[PDB]
């Protein structure tokens, strides 16, 4: 009845894509072997003829060498092999490659799985898309995708997790071009986009888990907990449950603003939890510490256009009425004028889970916040420079022109980029 | 005789009268089986108010579940006195009502509608005298506030002479729960206006306090607010269904309480709340009961009466007494505090009673109060509407389903004018 | 009984649609022995 | 006295009439040995209407199995009830009928009637007073199409006074599950205005909604279908078999609904209809019953009475009640919705009552309704008909059996002339 | 009763039969030595005096080192050796050898075999051709012999289950020349003629069952399961029994245009059924999606003219009465418009079974479709093409013109391709 598709494109996506769907099938008992030893999974599973639950995602790349590490990893006895889908070559960081040329050739493909992974569903919340812009697969192919999934429904939410070149720390050297030639592909098609980075999940492990060592499979454990989180109202009872449709109505003020941060409170490890009691009023001050985002964004240099916190574990609402109260009465928060409201708070009474061999540890209360603060709009301008600093040497571009692409959407993609700054700036 | 129809739009009113049906039916002692258990023969001569027979000697209630996403439903179901209910009295649709008012009242209203009608006539017809209607809303909300007004406008044109309550729970003037409160606030007071003839409204910060400080609870959750609304709306038909040496119809409250065709919007408390530890020092005496029903704090909706002036009020006691006391307290107050009430009513109370007290008290009571303080809460709304409507914010989704901005207009204008209203009569 | 009205509301999946008959069948089968 | 002999062709009528004989057969307490095992007389003061003794006590069916490809007269031989037919009932050819029409009434039609009246005389000869006859066409076939009409029209030249009925299951308006359906549907329809008295019409999709929404049935097989048209058929003839304070022989219900000899299409239905859980809760009075048989769905044939009026209607209840209350129903349903009938007749209802409810329940209900609601029906066919006529699709099929094409616009010209006179009296 | 005469010419013919006899033998559980340890193989044996069941059937080849196969084969002890006919010289890919000089002389032996085999059946449904046109045995032979069924039965039906030649991947030089050939013949002597294809069948178990090592005894198995189901109602039971009489009246509107295409679903290998539901919807699906096809036709370049679906396993008919509509709604699918009927479906409650070695898996559901689209005038085209750009150089007719044939035969099976041509476009 409330059942998602989610997608996992790039090597980042499906990156995650390991984590959720390692902690969904610990979260509900799924074995590795598709079976558990009533609609507590519906939303993430299919239960076969008989026994088996297959999880409703789609991985997609066209580097053969991490979707064959799935199809040899223990957890390959979940994903019928139509899911996992993979090519001959690789994007190599272009977008045409992505995009123009090697995409077209495999999206009959992939919609022909979601044609017959959407039938399956009756109740089709939207889909959950999981991005990492900067690259080519991600950028280039997931773009020509949100096309032919909005030609074809429209009507059905489109929610994207992208990961955003980080301003400071960059593993490649060409990503703001199709980073900036993605967002405007994107924009008109995507309905709410959320936005993360590695380098702030870095700090993240840092000051509050206190690990040397973080690795990509621990960024990755986080996004996890984020998302289920969300999920939970759509697969858990609790006060004030939320759905997708209830999510995206009070969050979206206009067409454009829709890119949004994000914030994960506790984030603790097995020692420091037993020194502590974990007031709800202490996570959702930590959850509004700019510190704890998952963006390096400062959301202090704008305003809350709105919020979104779905707590979770043993939490009663007059608690949160109580909090969230002594927070609209702080200076350092601001809010634009003509929303005195801006927030949708929910509960559930499912703790949140932990992993074994995890990093996290087991707590009873647990609190993410997903906020669209005209703040957002300073990371944007960064990108906007780097475009210019290096298109006037018309830089990298003979690939570009190379692989069936042109200087116009170079001039296209940049105005728009212009064109969303100063919107958000008139929300002022 | 005088049999009364139930309705349950929206989540809260879905979950509310999951306590007002299992109130009721232990005062009347049935089991959730639907046998009756009680003692008295008094539980069954007006049993019929709120209940229809069955096969076997079962009570089934006579009241209608309607709300999108069906997901809640499940729950009260679940419930331990989910097992009354008539599971054809149950209608949903798998769309997320999305809060939007127009779906809740346009589209996703509409679909449903026809199939609800049905479902109403079909017990309609299973009156001998249907004395009138009642309903469980939630302005924030798109269910309730949506379809229930959707269906509020189809009950008149086909039921105009029965009347027509309204339980409807008010968005708070500090805490915002959702986001586009105001809006779906407004354009529903513009349906409530013409086709309510008596609204009650409340408010879940003051019952917050109510619960906080009188009742000395730690921990208000969910049922115990829905607890407290079980109880009054327990109380105000307490005369419809037990003797009473002054019996009070809903209809003999109406006329009594509203001057004006639209000065329909009343205020609420319950009378004795008392801690455990108190209830061994206190003693239950008539004095008792209508000071603290005539206080500021027990008006559950979030407005102060010495702010406005009491056009008119009414009091419901319930346990055996004497009628002097009543008749003498309710001329005291109205000769003391003279300036909290109007001067062209000589007399601006009535004093029911009856004589079957609550299940395990002796004495209770229970006021409403039609003061015009309650047009604070009509201007907070307006200055929020008015606010994101100058900047047009979230709009699209309306628009979105066929809408104008005159709809926008109108309801600020008609609730504009309804605000005036109760100035005029508040001359200070 | 009680279990077959308590699994109720919205029977979706393949699954619901099998439990549901069996419960059907069930019922049939007592209420031939009662 | 009252006998009645029934006659099955085709494959649908063949396996409708299995299941028809095995209600009865336990109605009347019959075991599938043909031996008597019920407790009253009741069960045996009219038995000898539907079937005939024989040696050792034993009561076998005075039925006929006239089809083509004797295959399926070999699962109902197989099935529970099989063994009390006489193997000397049962007529069939090894050729099948190949949806031609033409063969299955004029080529291989004519081969089987010289034996097949050879055989309706030998039981037509076993009745002291023969009633009438009833048949189970399905207009979609060519057995029941081709073969039945071809029976019809000798039977009637040869008991010109005696009364035809005619169960025919009609193809339906959306879903075609043979291809040269209207030309089955057409042809036949043009030897049944001049060659039948009562023609009932009935649909798979109506009847598919009825076991859907009403039943909760999730897997409606062909017997459940095939079971429901059982219940119809043995309601029809509770008076000719029990007592009633009102009875209803056919021939009086025939003149009680057909005012011209041409308008005789009846559109039925049952009552009570409910699942397991519906009725744990669900009350059985006269009120329910004819609220719920006035209804627009039960219909089994795919029509909407609304838009159309009744020219009359009848329904037959069977059980112990209050003959005033299904007086003034049909009293106040005529009364407020009066749009709904005719003018020219003062009272359109006639309201028959048994003595003895059926098997398990306690009371029941049928209805008949000559409504020109099913205009529509053979307006739709009217136009698939001249669709490929208008094209010669399949058309020579048809004449390699000798037939010509005037016989198709004559069979035309007499449907349109149909439809045409139930919209006289369908003055809007 | 319901018999078939399967026939088998040229090696293709007798190769696929080595495949459906074996199917047969399992299905019923024969023995390969003709006993097993009614009506349920009387339709594809023959009972012998005692124990043995013998295969109605004959394998006619000239070629003899192939029948030679069969008469070592595991597969002796079924056959009565005077079935397989051998020949001492072959066609050698000559239409004229097959059909002008070598099988004259061998016809009237194999017509005596099927007049030997004709008697002993009772109630002949038709006769099952397995033709490979593409050789000189199939083409000019089986076109000989079709000639010399005509003349004797000409009523009775003549189905056929053709290869046809392909357009990419051909293993021949002329087989534009006989294929052109045999057609000018069947056509005005069969009355329905399956078309399939290799190469679609190649892909088929490289896109489903994912087999890198195709082999003629791979494809074989194809074709057994197409006609298993197919014949099923002719020796089973279940809903909608369909018999070849009702078989191709509603299949073939003009005596010309017969030929159609060929489908089959589920076809998926053992893993991927234990990730999967497979719905009566989703194989429902899979039988009109172009791709699944047996021919190399596009059947969005036309509509559909008439379709038929043999379901198979549990199914129930609701389903299919809704599935059926829902592919009513799509737009992708046309069909013309003198054809608003056009589902002849029917459903068989025996499942299919799986030959151990196979390649398909097990399943409780499958779905043979068929239909006569008038997209596939474009292979039909193909080969008008070829033989004119030959033809053009009257290459390789000094072989025909030499083995009692002349120019006057390419001529005059030139215009008929082209008259059939012109009539694919006049149901347009
Ligand atoms: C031994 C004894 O007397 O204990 C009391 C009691 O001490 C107090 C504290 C009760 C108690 O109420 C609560 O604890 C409470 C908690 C949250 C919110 C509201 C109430 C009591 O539960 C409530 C209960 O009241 C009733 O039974 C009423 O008839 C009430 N019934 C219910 O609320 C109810 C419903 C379903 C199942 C069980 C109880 C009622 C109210 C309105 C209309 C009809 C009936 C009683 C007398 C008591 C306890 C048990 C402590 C009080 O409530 C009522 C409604 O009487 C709270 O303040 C009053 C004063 C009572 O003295
Ligand atoms: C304890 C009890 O009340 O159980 C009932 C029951 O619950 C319901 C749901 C029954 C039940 O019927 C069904 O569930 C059903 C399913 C598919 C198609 C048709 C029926 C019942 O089977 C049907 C059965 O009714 C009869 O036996 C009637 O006399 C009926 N019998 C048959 O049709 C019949 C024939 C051969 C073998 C078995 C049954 C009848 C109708 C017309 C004329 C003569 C007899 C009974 C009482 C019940 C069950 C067992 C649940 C209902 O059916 C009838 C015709 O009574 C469905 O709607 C009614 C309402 C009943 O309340
Ligand atoms: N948080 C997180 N980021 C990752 C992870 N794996 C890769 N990334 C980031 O993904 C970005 C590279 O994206 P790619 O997937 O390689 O680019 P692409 O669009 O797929 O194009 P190709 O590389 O040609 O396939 C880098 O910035 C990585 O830091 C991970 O496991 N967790
Ligand atoms: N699907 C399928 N096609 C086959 C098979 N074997 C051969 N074919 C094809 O059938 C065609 C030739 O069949 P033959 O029977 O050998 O030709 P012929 O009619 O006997 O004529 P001659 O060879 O001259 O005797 C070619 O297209 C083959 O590819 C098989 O096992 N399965
Ligand atoms: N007293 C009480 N109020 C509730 C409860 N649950 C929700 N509410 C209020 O109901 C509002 C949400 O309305 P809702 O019905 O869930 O959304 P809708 O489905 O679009 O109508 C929120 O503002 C909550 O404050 C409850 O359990 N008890
Ligand atoms: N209620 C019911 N209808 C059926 C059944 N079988 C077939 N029908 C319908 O009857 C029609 C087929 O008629 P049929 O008797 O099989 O062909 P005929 O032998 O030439 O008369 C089709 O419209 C079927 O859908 C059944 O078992 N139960
Ligand atoms: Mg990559
Ligand atoms: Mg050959």
């Amino acid at each position: 009845m409330r059942e998602v598709i989610s997608i996992h494109i790039g090597q980042a996506g499906i990156q995650v894509g390991n984590a959720c769907w390692e902690l969904y099938c610990l979260e509900h008992g799924i074995q590795p072997d598709g079976q558990m030893p009533d609609d507590a999974f519906n939303t993430f599973f299919s239960e076969t003829g008989a026994g088996k639950h297959v999880p409703r995602c789609i991985f997609l790349d066209l580097e053969p060498t991490v979707v064959d590490e799935v199809r040899t990893g223990t957890y390959r006895q979940l994903f019928h092999p139509e899911q996992l889908i993979s090519g001959k070559e690789d994007a190599a960081n272009n977008f045409a490659r992505g995009h123009y040329t090697i995409g077209k050739e495999i999206v009959d493909l992939a919609l022909d799985r979601i044609r017959k992974l959407a039938d399956n569903c009756t109740g089709l919340q939207g889909f959950l898309v999981f991005n990492a812009v900067g690259g080519g697969t991600g950028s280039g192919l997931g773009s020509l995708l949100l096309e032919r999934l909005s030609v074809d429904y429209g009507k059905k939410s489109k929610l994207g997790f992208t990961v955003y070149p980080s301003p400071q720390v960059s593993t490649a050297v060409v990503e703001p071009y199709n980073s900036v030639l993605s967002t405007h592909s994107l924009l008109e098609h995507t309905d709410v986009a959320v936005m993360l980075d590695n380098e702030a999940i870095y700090d993240i492990c840092r000051r509050s888990l206190d690990i040397e060592r973080p690795t990509y499979t621990n960024l990755n454990r986080l996004i996890a907990q984020v998302i289920s989180s969300l999920t939970a109202s759509l697969r858990f009872d609790g006060a004030l449950n939320v759905d997708i449709t209830e999510f995206q109505t009070n969050l979206v003020p206009y067409p454009r603003i829709h890119f949004m941060l994000s914030s994960y409170a506790p984030i603790i490890s097995a020692e420091k939890a037993y020194h502590e009691q974990l007031s709800v009023a202490e996570i959702t001050n930590a959850a509004f510490e700019p510190a704890s985002m998952m963006v390096k964004c400062d959301p202090r240099h704008g305003k809350y256009m709105a919020c979104c916190l779905m707590y979770r574990g043993d939490v009663v609402p007059k608690d949160v009425n109580a909090s969230v109260a002594t927070i609209k009465t702080k200076r350092t928060i601001q809010f634009v004028d003509w929303c005195p409201t801006g927030f949708k708070c929910g509960i559930n009474y499912q703790p949140p889970t932990v992993v074994p061999g995890g990093d996290l540890a087991k707590v009873q209360r647990a609190v993410c916040m997903i906020s669209n603060s005209t703040a957002i709009g300073e990371i944007f301008s960064r990108l906007d420079h780097k475009f210019d600093l290096m298109y006037a040497k018309r830089a990298f571009v003979h690939w570009y022109v190379g692989e069936g692409m042109e200087e116009g959407e170079f001039s296209e993609a940049r105005e728009d980029l212009a064109a969303l700054e100063k919107d958000f700036e008139e929300v002022g | 005789m005088r049999e009364i129809v139930h309705i349950q739009g929206g989540q809260c009113g879905n979950q509310i009268g999951a306590k007002f049906w299992e109130v009721v039916s232990d005062e009347h002692g049935i089991d959730p089986t639907g046998t009756y258990h009680g003692d008295s023969d008094l539980q069954l001569e007006r049993i019929n108010v709120y209940f229809n027979e069955a096969t076997g000697g079962r009570y089934v209630p006579r009241a209608i579940l309607m709300d999108l996403e069906p997901g809640t439903m499940d729950s009260v179901r679940s419930g331990p006195y989910g097992q009354i209910f008539r599971p054809d009295n149950f209608v949903f649709g798998q769309t997320g009502a999305g809060n939007n008012w127009a779906k809740g009242h346009y589209t996703e209203g509409a679909e449903l509608i026809d199939s609800v009608l049905d479902v109403v006539r079909k017990e309609a017809e299973s009156c001998d005298c249907l004395q009138g209607f009642q309903v469980c809303h939630s302005l924030g909300g798109g269910t309730g506030s949506g379809m229930g007004t959707l269906l509020i406008s189809k009950i008149r044109e086909e039921y105009p002479d029965r009347m027509m309550l309204t339980f409807s729970v008010v968005p708070s003037p500090k805490v915002s729960d959702t986001v586009v409160e105001p809006y779906n606030a407004t354009l529903s007071v513009h349906q409530l206006v013409e086709n309510a003839d008596e609204c009650m409204v409340l408010d879940n910060e003051a019952l917050y306090d109510i619960c906080f400080r009188t009742l000395k609870l730690t921990t208000p959750t969910f049922g115990d607010l829905n607890h407290l609304i079980s109880a009054v709306m327990s109380g105000i038909t307490c005369c419809l269904r037990f003797p009473g040496q002054l019996n009070a119809d809903l209809r003999k409250l109406a006329v009594n309480l509203i001057p004006f065709p639209r000065l329909h919007f009343f205020m609420v408390g319950f009378t004795p709340l008392t801690s455990r530890g108190s209830q061994q020092y206190r003693a239950l005496t008539v004095p008792e009961l209508t000071q603290q029903m005539w206080d500021a704090k027990n008006m559950m909706c979030a407005a102060d009466p010495r702010h406005g002036r009491y056009l008119t009020a009414s009091a419901l006691f319930r346990g055996r007494m004497s009628t002097k006391e009543v008749d003498e307290q309710m001329l005291n107050v109205q000769n003391k505090n003279s300036s909290y009430f109007v001067e062209w009513i000589p007399n601006n109370v009535k004093s029911s009673v009856c004589d079957i007290p609550p299940k395990g008290l002796k004495m209770s009571a229970t006021f409403i109060g039609n003061s015009t303080a309650i047009q604070e809460m009509f201007k907070r709304v307006s200055e929020q509407f008015t606010a994101m409507f100058r900047r047009k914010a979230f709009l699209h989704w309306y628009t979105g389903e066929g809408m104008d901005e005159m709809e926008f207009t109108e309801a600020e204008s008609n609730m504009n004018d309804l605000v005036s209203e109760y100035q005029q009569y508040q001359d200070a | 009984n009680t279990a077959y009205q308590g699994l109720s509301l919205s029977v979706d999946s393949a699954v619901k649609k099998g439990r549901k008959e069996a419960m059907e069948r069930e019922l049939a089968e007592i209420e031939r022995d009662i």
